[PDB]
RNA sequence: UGAAACUCAAAGGAAUUGACGGGGGCCCGCACAAGCGGUGGAGCAUGUGGUUUAAUUCGAAGCAACGCGAAGAACCUUACC
RNA sequence: CGGAUUGGGGUCUGCAACCCGACCCCAUGAAGCCGGAAUCGCUAGUAAUCGCGGAUCAGCCAUGCCGCGGUGAAUACGUU
RNA sequence: AAUGUAAAAA
RNA sequence: CGCGGGGUGGAGCAGCCUGGUAGCUCGUCGGGCUCAUAACCCGAAGGUCGUCGGUUCAAAUCCGGCCCCCGCAACCA
RNA sequence: UGAAAAGCUAACCGAGCCCGGAGAUAGCUGGUUCUCCCCGAAAUGACUUUAGGGUCAGCCUCAGGCGCUGACUGGGGCCUGUAGAGCACUGAUAGGGCUAGGGGGCCCACCAGCCUACCAAACCCUGUCAAACUCCGAAGGGUCCCAGGUGGAGCCUGGGAGUGAGGGCGCGAGCGAUAACGUCCGCGUCCGAGCGCGGGAACAACCGAGACCGCCAGCUAAGGCCCCCAAGUCUGGGCUAAGUGGUAAAGGAUGUGGCGCCGCGAAGACAGCCAGGAGGUUGGCUUAGAAGCAGCCAUCCUUUAAAGAGUGCGUAAUAGCU
RNA sequence: CAGGCUCUGGCGACUGUUUACCAAAAACACAGCUCUCUGCGAACUCGUAAGAGGAGGUAUAGGGAGCGACGCUUGCCCGG
RNA sequence: UAGCGAAAUUCCUUGUCGGGUAAGUUCCGACCUGCACGAAAAGCGUAACGACCGGAGCGCUGUCUCGGCGAGGGACCCGGUGAAAUUGAACUGGCCGUGAAGAUGCGGCCUACCCGUGGCAGGACGAAAAGACCCCGUGGAGCUUUACUGCAGCCUGGUGU
RNA sequence: UCCUAAAAGGUAACGGAGGCGCCCAAAGGUCCCCUCAGGCGGGACGGAAAUCCGCCGGAGAGCGCAAGGGUAGAAGGGGGC
RNA sequence: UCAACGGAUAAAAGUUACCCCGGGGAUAACAGGCUGAUCUCCCCCGAGCGUCCACAGCGGCGGGGAGGUUUGGCACCUCGAUGUCGGCUCGUCGCAUCCUGGGGCUGAAGAAGGUCCCAAGGGUUGGGCUGUUCGCCCAUUAAAGCGGCACGCGAGCUGGGUUCAGAACGUCGUGAGACAGUUCGGUCUCUAUCCGCCACGGGCGCAGGAGGCUUGAGGGGGGCUCUUCCUAGUACGAGAG
RNA sequence: UCCCCCGUGCCCAUAGCGGCGUGGAACCACCCGUUCCCAUUCCGAACACGGAAGUGAAACGCGCCAGCGCCGAUGGUACUGGGCGGGCGACCGCCUGGGAGAGUAGGUCGGUGCGGGGG
């Protein structure tokens, strides 16, 4: 059988949030926009901060944890 | 299901049509309070009924959710929600009778029409049939 | 997101109340289709509105399965 | 200018006989050319490959296996089931 | 033309003809109107063609094989 | 108008 | 969340604008040349046209929604 | 002019300084001065390179003309598709009956049949949903006639305007998330302009009320009458023990009061308390094990006045205590 | 009065130049390479013009452009 | 293409591996899925040079653990002269409400004799500058082009000299 | 065109849904004639659906195109002029 | 297809970080506010897991709510200016408690731990990396809490980042230029009037004038913790502890 | 005044569907035929013309039946102009005037105007 989406399961992981980087003027400085999605169970972790929504980095980060996290599980 | 699309909001007025009496069914479930009820929230009520009698008697849902959820997607004004995220809901008024258990003892009826109460975002009531009919 | 659009109101309907004068051939009813009839001295055009072919008072019928008719009992 | 580790039981010269050459010369065989009829198409017969079967006995394999052992498979024959 | 297939009826061998014989008669009457790429045979009494016999063997699935005679051509400039 | 591995000489 | 383009035999492409007939190449299968395989030659088969719905007499072809691929775009604070 | 920064060209150079055109233009901002008296708006609609500007209409006001017509109201007549409800049309829908097509087995090859604790059209009964569904359908609104209605009513011509950001509240909808001092319409209303007066501690729009001036008079409105603070520590009957009142939800619990129905009890109840509380049985089935007592299936009789094929704990499983 | 030194990357060869008054740099400039115009009343620039510069120079010269010591090198495409 | 490559170019990214360190989002070596190097807007390399930018080590130290003391010129006090921006008027307190949603000024409560001097910077939405950002105006200006139209310049036929 | 739109008319939002920028010398005028969809049964090719006959079948057809209103006591189908 | 359909010309596109004027809190960016979807926490139900056993510990499907740290919605004061991240200095408040204190339960032998309840008094380290906040890491600790105060604090400071003018890379655009893409550079204003605060005086008062010595209403400061030794190698445990 | 039939209008299902019975003397239908008037996208089916014989089958008139369709109260509730109160709300309650849809009881196989022939 498979396993993927089961680990998806939010008490695994644990997501950051905070100011983001570079440009953005007084935007950037108080909007914290930067979002990092650590996957606890393995301590692998993906960190998004291109967007100016953390709602929209914070659903990339978790879509490419996954798949970084699908392929360890997929060697495994 | 078919309908058409998105459907506007509406209100709840006064309990009129919102009720009925005890159709199939040894006892029934009742709606205290005005509410929407979702898809989820019935399924929810539905389930735990029979986990709690294994191999048990029947269940009737006389409710039906058949109304479109809109919702907005955490933007602001442009065109009406894509909507449909929780989906589709009933229009439950004080006094509709939404679930009827049969072929079991009140032990089990009122337990488990207690049970699912507990899943309704409503104050219900469960009831044993009267005679009251037509 | 396509839909803004409406045709202007077309403000139809009976133009003239039963128990009313009228002058010769002054319009008494705008109507969709035939929701009403002719009758007595009382003709109708092309888009189905009901005028006026005399002078005198306007006076409305329900005749059942044949349908709902109006016309003018003229005096003078 | 000029090594080593490593590794092989050879590497190699000239000459000999033979086979081969999209090298040559001379020469032959229904080899091609000329010419007549014919398989490959169809139906059926017969052998074979394959698949199938309880078994479908086995051998023969390009030319030089395939109407070939079989110049006579109803049971005999018959090696198979 | 061609005679496949199928039905029906019958003879003979052999203890026995469902599987599996051969033949007869009636009826049934198939594809096929000269065959893609490709390919076989034969240089004269030859090819083509037309029959007859024999081995085997009760009978025969022989159009097979071995042999016999009858009618009887074409074409080889040349060796690339 | 290309290519045919890998076990044969008292 | 936007805008634009596309999902067609096993592979890659055509056909859709301007509805009736699904074509091209490789590959696949049968046969041939060869001692044999490749090449080459002869013959053949193969496609629910993303899915759900509509318009039509008729839908790959037109219209609407969902799903997947690609291209752009996401600025001032 | 510049070994290039749009650098420098008399202390500010993306085109210097002075003077002139000149009182450029400014659909923008600011400012606009004595007194009293009557009336008193608007923040809508249509069009607009229009949206913070205009044009017309609407609403204000003056002058002249008209004379019961105006609002509102009584009666009567017609038009209407809403609230409600309904399922007859269009669709939606849960359960069952019935029954085409599909699924899956026995039974097959000649195709046929028989089952089906499956999927399911049509049809039926049961039960239900719908802004863009209606067999039906109000209250109400609209308009004509007749009457009441002399009002800072109404109508006609004409001079003068301002206004074209509206705001909150109640109600009826859309949007929104049955969020927002949110938004967008409809009806009304108050603020605007009544930030004048009493109430609400304070507070445009909530309740009360429309300030011509004066009064060391009087009644009342909302609200309030224990003190700050006017006025009852008023009367009578209940409830609450939380400081509830002095402002939170599912959900919970032998808080307390009141009504009602059911059953038990002087042939002795409820509680507590003494005795048994049993027999085939160790119920049958699974499970390593499964002894009322994991999980699955379930309804015996006997000793009796009494004791469940069993309530909960407990042992590996017992016994046990109940 | 009077250098802290060393190792190792990036940019720019190098001395120079610059935003007088927030930027001295990896920005400009540079020697040097390449393309291109120009036969002399040159091309090009300023000027309505006369005229002037170019140059009292003549293709090893003069204008324009890009690259920017030096070393190695600098591919394919001429549809628009 | 060569060459070069997580780069003054790498989003994911602190990419992975190695070096340095006790520990390295930086640095340096390496690999290459180069979002988006690449060959005169030159590609790669390069001795020397640089008040250019990055990383490291030695040396040395009030940079720091973490401060102390001390000197002079102010600041303080007396004599002499004596400004400024700002300023509706003031008799100008704290909390919790409140209000146009951040109150010395309203409500309630609490605290408080009158006036100064030295010192601090929390408030007076403190001063300054009719917000540079943003939008609006059928405002302006500098700049570009295969936006429109025009002019110089140039090319060109006809004709005059 | 329909809904929102609160049973007069009107009535907003970057509210919900769909069309138009045509077409027809017959798809026009008139006179006469004619009445569908669909369901069951019967029928050679047909075949769920061509055409034929029977019965039931008030409008669920049709009206060039979106939708609504209307509509067979014709606006629908045919003919003569 | 005057289709921007009441149609400005017969005849028209960009760019400005070199920029400027008039206006607007009528309108964005910061902050506050309203709201609380997102966020953080708590709770109801109890399928199920935990040998047996629903809460020692845990909790599917769904439900209710608190808080106002995040993301967001709206556009209400503020565009005749309310300076914006981080660090530094100084803090102070909440408690949903990181540590020390107290306590119930435990699948608590002991030691150690799990989890809930009470409880702010005080405490809550030093360094590497990066502008960083955040986070990873080194070495320690009783512990290395979370959050409010305009994400406290620029008339206190800094100015690495962020937001001017320069220059460059990639990159889009014919271009001028452009980029919550990078890169190097880049001017933070001596005087405090009022409130508030830290100190220190002058005046008057305290119903005789004076020198000295006290009372304490009210208030303020402080409130941290570890380790080893004994009790005892005792209770406890097979032992290791 | 009455009854039968014929043509016509009105109310527009309580008139209709189906079932059963009934009349041809007059009336009406069918029936006879298609020369003529005229007619079929083909058929004298239909429309049209001449016309006895036959018939009440079909159609139609009349009447009885309720099974279907259609009509359908009363009481009561929903809702609701106007007035007032309550919950944060989603909402709820009172007063005054109005008041359905559904379902129930029950009704219906019609009623009537004019003209004409017939006893
Ligand atoms: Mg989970
Ligand atoms: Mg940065
Ligand atoms: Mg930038
Ligand atoms: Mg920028
Ligand atoms: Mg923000
Ligand atoms: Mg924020
Ligand atoms: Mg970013
Ligand atoms: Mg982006
Ligand atoms: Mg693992
Ligand atoms: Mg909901
Ligand atoms: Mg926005
Ligand atoms: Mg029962
Ligand atoms: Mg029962
Ligand atoms: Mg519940
Ligand atoms: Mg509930
Ligand atoms: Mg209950
Ligand atoms: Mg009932
Ligand atoms: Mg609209
Ligand atoms: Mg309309
Ligand atoms: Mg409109
Ligand atoms: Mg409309
Ligand atoms: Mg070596
Ligand atoms: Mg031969
Ligand atoms: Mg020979
Ligand atoms: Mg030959
Ligand atoms: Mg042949
Ligand atoms: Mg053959
Ligand atoms: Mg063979
Ligand atoms: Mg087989
Ligand atoms: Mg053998
Ligand atoms: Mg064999
Ligand atoms: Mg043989
Ligand atoms: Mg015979
Ligand atoms: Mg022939
Ligand atoms: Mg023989
Ligand atoms: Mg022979
Ligand atoms: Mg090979
Ligand atoms: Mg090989
Ligand atoms: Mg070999
Ligand atoms: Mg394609
Ligand atoms: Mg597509
Ligand atoms: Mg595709
Ligand atoms: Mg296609
Ligand atoms: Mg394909
Ligand atoms: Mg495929
Ligand atoms: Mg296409
Ligand atoms: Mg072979
Ligand atoms: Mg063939
Ligand atoms: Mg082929
Ligand atoms: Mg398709
Ligand atoms: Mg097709
Ligand atoms: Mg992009
Ligand atoms: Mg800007
Ligand atoms: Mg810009
Ligand atoms: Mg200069
Ligand atoms: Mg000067
Ligand atoms: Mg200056
Ligand atoms: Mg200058
Ligand atoms: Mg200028
Ligand atoms: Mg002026
Ligand atoms: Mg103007
Ligand atoms: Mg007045
Ligand atoms: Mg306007
Ligand atoms: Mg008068
Ligand atoms: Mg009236
Ligand atoms: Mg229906
Ligand atoms: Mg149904
Ligand atoms: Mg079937
Ligand atoms: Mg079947
Ligand atoms: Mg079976
Ligand atoms: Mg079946
Ligand atoms: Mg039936
Ligand atoms: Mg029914
Ligand atoms: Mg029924
Ligand atoms: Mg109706
Ligand atoms: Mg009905
Ligand atoms: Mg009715
Ligand atoms: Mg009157
Ligand atoms: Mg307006
Ligand atoms: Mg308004
Ligand atoms: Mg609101
Ligand atoms: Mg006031
Ligand atoms: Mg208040
Ligand atoms: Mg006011
Ligand atoms: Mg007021
Ligand atoms: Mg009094
Ligand atoms: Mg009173
Ligand atoms: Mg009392
Ligand atoms: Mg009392
Ligand atoms: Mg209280
Ligand atoms: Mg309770
Ligand atoms: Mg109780
Ligand atoms: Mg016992
Ligand atoms: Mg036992
Ligand atoms: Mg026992
Ligand atoms: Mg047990
Ligand atoms: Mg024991
Ligand atoms: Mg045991
Ligand atoms: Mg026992
Ligand atoms: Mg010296
Ligand atoms: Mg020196
Ligand atoms: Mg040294
Ligand atoms: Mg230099
Ligand atoms: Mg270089
Ligand atoms: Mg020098
Ligand atoms: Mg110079
Ligand atoms: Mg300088
Ligand atoms: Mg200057
Ligand atoms: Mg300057
Ligand atoms: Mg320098
Ligand atoms: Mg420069
Ligand atoms: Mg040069
Ligand atoms: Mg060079
Ligand atoms: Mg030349
Ligand atoms: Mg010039
Ligand atoms: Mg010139
Ligand atoms: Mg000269
Ligand atoms: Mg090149
Ligand atoms: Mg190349
Ligand atoms: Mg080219
Ligand atoms: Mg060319
Ligand atoms: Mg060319
Ligand atoms: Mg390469
Ligand atoms: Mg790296
Ligand atoms: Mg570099
Ligand atoms: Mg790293
Ligand atoms: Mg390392
Ligand atoms: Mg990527
Ligand atoms: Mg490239
Ligand atoms: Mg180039
Ligand atoms: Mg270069
Ligand atoms: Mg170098
Ligand atoms: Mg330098
Ligand atoms: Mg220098
Ligand atoms: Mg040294
Ligand atoms: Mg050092
Ligand atoms: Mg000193
Ligand atoms: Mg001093
Ligand atoms: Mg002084
Ligand atoms: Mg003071
Ligand atoms: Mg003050
Ligand atoms: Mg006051
Ligand atoms: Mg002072
Ligand atoms: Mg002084
Ligand atoms: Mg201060
Ligand atoms: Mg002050
Ligand atoms: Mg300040
Ligand atoms: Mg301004
Ligand atoms: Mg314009
Ligand atoms: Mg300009
Ligand atoms: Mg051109
Ligand atoms: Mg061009
Ligand atoms: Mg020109
Ligand atoms: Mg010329
Ligand atoms: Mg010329
Ligand atoms: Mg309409
Ligand atoms: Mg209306
Ligand atoms: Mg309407
Ligand atoms: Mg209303
Ligand atoms: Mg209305
Ligand atoms: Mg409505
Ligand atoms: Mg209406
Ligand atoms: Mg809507
Ligand atoms: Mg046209
Ligand atoms: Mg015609
Ligand atoms: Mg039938
Ligand atoms: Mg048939
Ligand atoms: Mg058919
Ligand atoms: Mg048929
Ligand atoms: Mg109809
Ligand atoms: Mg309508
Ligand atoms: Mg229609
Ligand atoms: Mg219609
Ligand atoms: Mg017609
Ligand atoms: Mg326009
Ligand atoms: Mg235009
Ligand atoms: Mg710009
Ligand atoms: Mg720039
Ligand atoms: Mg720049
Ligand atoms: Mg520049
Ligand atoms: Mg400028
Ligand atoms: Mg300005
Ligand atoms: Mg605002
Ligand atoms: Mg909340
Ligand atoms: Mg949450
Ligand atoms: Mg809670
Ligand atoms: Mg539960
Ligand atoms: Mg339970
Ligand atoms: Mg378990
Ligand atoms: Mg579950
Ligand atoms: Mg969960
Ligand atoms: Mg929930
Ligand atoms: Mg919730
Ligand atoms: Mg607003
Ligand atoms: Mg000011
Ligand atoms: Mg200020
Ligand atoms: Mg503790
Ligand atoms: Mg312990
Ligand atoms: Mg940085
Ligand atoms: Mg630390
Ligand atoms: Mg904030
Ligand atoms: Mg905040
Ligand atoms: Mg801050
Ligand atoms: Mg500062
Ligand atoms: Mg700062
Ligand atoms: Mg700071
Ligand atoms: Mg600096
Ligand atoms: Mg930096
Ligand atoms: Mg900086
Ligand atoms: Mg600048
Ligand atoms: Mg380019
Ligand atoms: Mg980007
Ligand atoms: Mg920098
Ligand atoms: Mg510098
Ligand atoms: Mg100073
Ligand atoms: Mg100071
Ligand atoms: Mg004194
Ligand atoms: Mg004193
Ligand atoms: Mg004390
Ligand atoms: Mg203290
Ligand atoms: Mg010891
Ligand atoms: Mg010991
Ligand atoms: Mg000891
Ligand atoms: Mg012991
Ligand atoms: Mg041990
Ligand atoms: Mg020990
Ligand atoms: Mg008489
Ligand atoms: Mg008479
Ligand atoms: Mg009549
Ligand atoms: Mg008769
Ligand atoms: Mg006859
Ligand atoms: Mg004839
Ligand atoms: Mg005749
Ligand atoms: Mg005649
Ligand atoms: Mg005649
Ligand atoms: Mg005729
Ligand atoms: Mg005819
Ligand atoms: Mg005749
Ligand atoms: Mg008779
Ligand atoms: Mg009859
Ligand atoms: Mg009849
Ligand atoms: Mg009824
Ligand atoms: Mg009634
Ligand atoms: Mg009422
Ligand atoms: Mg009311
Ligand atoms: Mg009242
Ligand atoms: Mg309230
Ligand atoms: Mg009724
Ligand atoms: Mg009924
Ligand atoms: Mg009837
Ligand atoms: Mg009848
Ligand atoms: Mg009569």
């Amino acid at each position: 059988d498979e396993e993927v989406e089961v680990v998806l399961k939010p008490e695994e992981l644990r997501i950051d949030v905070m100011r983001a980087s570079g440009p953005g003027g007084q935007g950037v400085n108080t909007t914290d926009s930067a979002v990092r999605v650590v996957h606890l169970p393995t301590g692998i972790t993906v960190t998004c901060q291109t967007t100016r929504s953390q709602i929209k980095n914070k659903e990339l980060a978790l879509k490419i944890l996954k798949a970084r996290l699908y392929e360890l599980e997929r060697k495994k | 299901r078919m309908k058409y699309r998105k459907q506007q909001r509406g209100r709840l007025k006064g309990a009129t049509k919102g009720g009925d009496y005890v159709a199939f069914g040894d006892f029934g479930l009742v709606a205290l309070e005005p509410a929407w009820i979702t898809a989820q929230q019935i399924e929810a009520a539905r389930v735990a009924m029979v986990r709690h009698f294994r191999r048990g008697g029947k269940i009737f849902i006389r409710i039906f959710p058949d109304k479109p959820y809109t919702k907005k997607p955490l933007e602001v004004r442009m065109g009406k929600g894509k909507g449909n995220v929780e989906g589709y809901v009933a229009v439950v008024k004080p006094g509709r009778v939404m679930f009827e258990v049969a072929g079991v003892t009140e032990e089990q009826a009122m337990e488990a029409l207690r049970i699912a109460g507990h899943k309704l975002p409503i104050k219900t009531k469960i009831v044993r049939r009267d005679a009251y009919d037509e | 997101t396509k839909n803004g659009r409406d045709s202007q109101a077309k403000r139809l309907g009976v133009k003239r109340y039963e128990g009313q004068v009228v002058r010769a051939g002054n319009i008494l009813v705008r109507q969709r289709g035939t929701r009403f009839k002719p009758g007595k001295n009382v003709g109708m055009g092309r888009d189905f509105t009901l005028f006026a072919l005399v002078d005198g008072v306007v006076e409305f019928q329900d005749r059942g399965r044949l349908g709902r008719y109006v016309h003018v009992r003229p005096l003078a």
